[PDB]
DNA sequence: GGATTACACCCAAGACACCAGGCACGAG
RNA sequence: CCCGGUGUCUUGGGUG
DNA sequence: CTCGTGCCTGGTGTCTTGAATCC
């Protein structure tokens, strides 16, 4: 839950996000490229 | 005074630490967002570790 | 290959580069 | 018309 | 009136090679 990884303000208005919720978007785009490619152009090279 | 006294003028040199620098007291304050403990530092009105 | 170098407090000074797109300005 | 709070990560010098 | 050219902003993003001794 967002407990773990709050968001601060740097100055003012202006939030950056925790290291655990850039991390979790890395995987989450990551994650959906996976969907895109088994299905198709999957040649085990571009799998691997 | 039975015993006499050295006595003299002496070079002495005022130092940058001052007792109102700090002395610091906290009852209750503000929190860390993350911990939801007390805070670090006189600045912040800090808790003691 | 990893494992560590006692505990506590305060002060001051820094935080993301590169390319494509639109919009505004100047000239013919 | 009550309640009402603001920062995270490092560097350098000290204090004991 | 219409085209050439510079500035602001957002999505995107990685690499020319260059301290010591206990278990």
């Amino acid at each position: 839950p967002p407990q773990v990884r709050p968001s601060i303000a740097m100055d003012e208005t202006t939030q950056g996000q925790d290291d655990l919720t850039h991390k979790l978007s890395d995987i989450l785009k990551a994650n959906i490229n996976v969907q895109k490619l088994e299905m198709d152009g999957s040649p085990q090279h571009i799998i691997n | 005074l039975m015993a006499q006294v050295f006595f003299g003028p002496t070079y002495y040199q005022r130092l940058r630490h001052m007792v109102d620098d700090k002395i610091h007291a906290r009852a209750r304050g503000p929190v860390q967002v993350l911990t939801r403990q007390p805070v670090e530092g006189r600045s912040r009105d800090g808790g003691l570790r």
